[PDB]
């Protein structure tokens, strides 16, 4: 813990809200990086904004589509313990679908269930 | 009878348990099986080799490939079609197929015909 070994939540934005304390998934695109490095915003499928808070400045430059993990914090941000770039270099991927994907997840959780149940 | 190939999340193998000589989760009995994730860690040896792999829904997976190419860098996405087993009270997948996802959209298609197939078949066994 790190959170490798547990279900984390793929949300949008919108429910960071719902979510404080509990580990999730935010996949968003790059929006800004923080001078610093050490925070960055993401924008959700609905166009909706998500800031990514760091423990050690980001280590190389990234962008695009970012697949963050981490706990909402109490201000509702995320403490990112790990990021993934998402291979895009042969074809874009549409973060609008993957949003109603999660909207799915959410209206389904029989369907897409959250750890060993 | 008819045994299709059903997409799953990791989470839905951890839970499924033995019934009748047959895996079940919800009322979906299950065999085959694809998977999405992600490699958090390799394990090289020269029959086979052992990745551990990660969606979003439980704690990662072990997932076995029979060797006889490369081994597929810790951090990349994957699709995953195998046979899950359980052996000492342990699920792991045996994996047939294991390709490094072209497009990420595969991905999102993955989360959307899980929940679709889980939905569908779960229904056909009623009755």
């Amino acid at each position: 813990v790190d959170m490798m070994d547990l279900p984390r939540s793929r949300i949008n934005a919108g429910m960071l809200a719902q979510f404080i304390d509990k580990p999730v998934c935010f996949v968003g695109r790059l929006e800004k990086i923080h001078p610093t490095g050490k925070m960055f915003i993401l924008s959700d499928g609905e166009g909706k904004n998500g800031t990514i808070e760091l423990m050690e400045p980001l280590d190389e430059e990234i962008s695009g589509i970012v697949e963050v993990v981490g706990r909402v914090t109490a201000k509702a941000t995320i403490l990112c313990t790990s990021y993934v770039q998402f291979k895009e270099d042969s074809h874009p991927f549409d973060l609008g679908l993957y949003n109603e994907a999660v909207k799915i997840i959410h209206d389904f959780p029989q369907f897409y269930p959250l750890g060993i149940v | 009878r008819a045994q299709h190939i059903v997409p799953c999340t990791i989470s839905q193998l951890l839970s499924a348990t033995l019934v009748d000589e047959v895996f079940r989760i919800g009322n979906v009995e299950i065999s085959q099986v694809t998977i999405v994730g992600i490699i958090r860690h390799a394990e090289k040896a020269p029959t086979n080799i052992v990745y551990k792999i990660d969606d979003m829904t439980a704690a990662p997976m072990d997932v076995r490939q029979w060797v006889d190419n490369t081994v597929v860098p810790p951090e990349t996405y994957v699709k995953v079609a195998g046979h899950l087993r359980s052996f000492q009270n342990k699920k792991s997948l045996v994996a047939f197929k294991i390709m490094p996802l072209e497009d990420m959209n595969e991905f999102t298609t993955h989360i959307l015909e899980v929940i679709n197939a889980h939905m569908v078949l779960s229904k056909a066994n009623s009755q």
